[PDB]
DNA sequence: TGTCCCCCGCGTTTTAACCGCCAAGGGGATTACTCCCTAGTCTCCAGGCACGTGTCAGATATATACATCCTGTTCTAGAGCGGC
DNA sequence: CCGCTCTAGAACAGGATGTATATATCTGACACGTGCCTGGAGACTAGGGAGTAATCCCCTTGGCGGTTAAAACGCGGGGGACAG
């Protein structure tokens, strides 16, 4: 798997900033925000990894997600 | 190379199109639509 | 290896599970049925008006096979 | 015949409040699953995900990024423009302390 | 902090020498990053528009 | 105030997204046997805490000394004018 | 067209005031010593929760076509970020 940072289009992170009423977009946002969402990826889906270590399970599940959003202040319901 | 104006009418909606016979001539956009209508 | 030979040894049997699902469909026979019809009209045509009325024949010299595809269908059912 | 050539903006605003009344997922759902996986794959290799555990990432990851898209437009106007820069989000993760 | 104290000329570590090595190092300022420090201060930087 | 170049609206053509359908096989979830180590005491003793105190690094103090910033004067380059 | 004088930008040196240090001395908590003494450790008893083994069924990954929504490319142009 490679150059998957490109999956997020620059018309989804222009759907983004739609939601978050954002009048105009500039070109260098859409790399911005890849690496934004990157760096808050690496971050979630590593704490989800220890905790799906920690649990002796190689599939991550919904719940770990949950307690790797909530320990960080970012708690998300519905899962 | 048009038959009509140079540019299926080009730039527009798929709800135009006409496919007739009749007598056709370029005079290159009918002179760019007379000098894009006389500069304005 | 051993799982591995045979199988790249298979070209057309490895897309056969999509191939067979693509291809043997009502639409497929109907168009392999109509295109040996306009090719057999056609060189009449060009050759002589009467047609022929035989087309696409199957043989059927074995008759355990259809005992052995009621067998299958009756596993199926 | 003339065109109807919208002017930049009132489209923007139109997609503004379609999107704000609306609950659908924007970001599609394998370009976001291949995503996770990589960044995974990084961390642990022969690493699986359940289907509703992307769907808690995606959620989450949207939301916080429309709040920071949301300090990011605050901040465009606080600077008298109404066009986003990538110095708006760095003034905004690092106000946050991201 | 002992390196820190070295840095002012002290041999005893004072709260401003934890706070200065506490936000010096990347990983410490990001694990303390809500963490308030008494007698501490922050760190001595200017922005560069602000320098003459 | 202007501009121009950077970003939006729209036409076209690919493109991979989603749902439609099928297995796969690691893997989450459950049950049970059993085995280690943690719950709970007895006794004690050696490290930890309260107290007391000589002491050694920090702060106050001040002439001395940096130390950079602000400003004044002079050097040299550039444009304007006048004469040949 | 060339030389001369006027003018002004800019590098450079000197004055100024708030701090960087070199002692002198206070000084006040710092850490060392002491005396305990109160909580952890050796040892013991007992039992119970997870490690491990097995099962199972289940659920996520891979893997296909279909299709039509949408990303991407490009053209026109237009209103705004920014230099001034």
């Amino acid at each position: 798997l490679r150059d998957n940072i490109q999956g997020i289009t620059k018309p989804a992170i222009r759907r983004l900033a739609r939601r978050g009423g954002v009048k105009r977009i500039s070109g260098l946002i859409y790399e911005e925000t890849r690496g934004v969402l990157k760096v808050f990826l690496e971050n979630v889906i590593r704490d989800a990894v220890t905790y799906t270590e920690h649990a002796k399970r190689k599939t991550v599940t919904a719940m770990d997600v949950v307690y790797a959003l909530k320990r960080q202040g970012r708690t998300l319901y519905g899962f | 190379l048009a038959f009509h104006g140079p540019l299926h009418y080009q730039g527009w909606k798929s709800s135009w199109d006409e496919w007739v016979g009749y007598d056709r001539i370029r005079a290159y956009n009918e002179e760019n639509i007379a000098m894009k209508k006389r500069l304005a | 290896e051993q799982k591995v030979f045979f199988k790249s040894l298979d070209h057309l049997g490895l897309t056969f599970k999509q191939a067979d699902k693509k291809l043997l469909t009502t639409k497929q026979l109907i168009s392999e049925i109509s295109s040996i019809k306009v090719d057999q009209t056609n060189k009449k045509i060009h050759w002589l008006t009467p047609k022929p009325k035989s087309q696409l024949d199957f043989d059927f010299p074995d008759k355990n096979i259809f005992y052995d595809i009621l067998c299958l269908a009756d596993t199926f059912i | 015949k003339k065109p109807h050539r919208y002017r930049p903006g009132t489209v923007a605003l139109r997609e503004i409040r379609r999107y704000q009344k609306s609950t659908e997922l924007l970001i599609r759902k394998l370009p976001f699953q291949r995503l996770v996986r990589e960044i995974a794959q990084d961390f642990k290799t022969d690493l699986r995900f359940q289907s509703s555990a992307v769907m808690a990432l995606q959620e989450a990851s949207e939301a916080y990024l429309v709040a920071l898209f949301e300090d990011t437009n605050l901040a465009a106007i606080h600077a008298k423009r109404v066009t986003i820069m990538p110095k708006d989000i760095q003034l905004a993760r690092r106000i946050r302390g991201e | 902090a002992g390196n820190a104290a070295r840095d002012n000329k002290k041999t005893r570590i004072i709260p401003r020498h934890l706070q200065l090595a506490v936000r010096n190092d990347e990983e410490l300022n990001k694990l303390l990053g809500r963490v308030t420090i008494a007698q501490g201060g922050v760190l001595p930087n200017i922005q560069s528009v602000l320098l003459p």
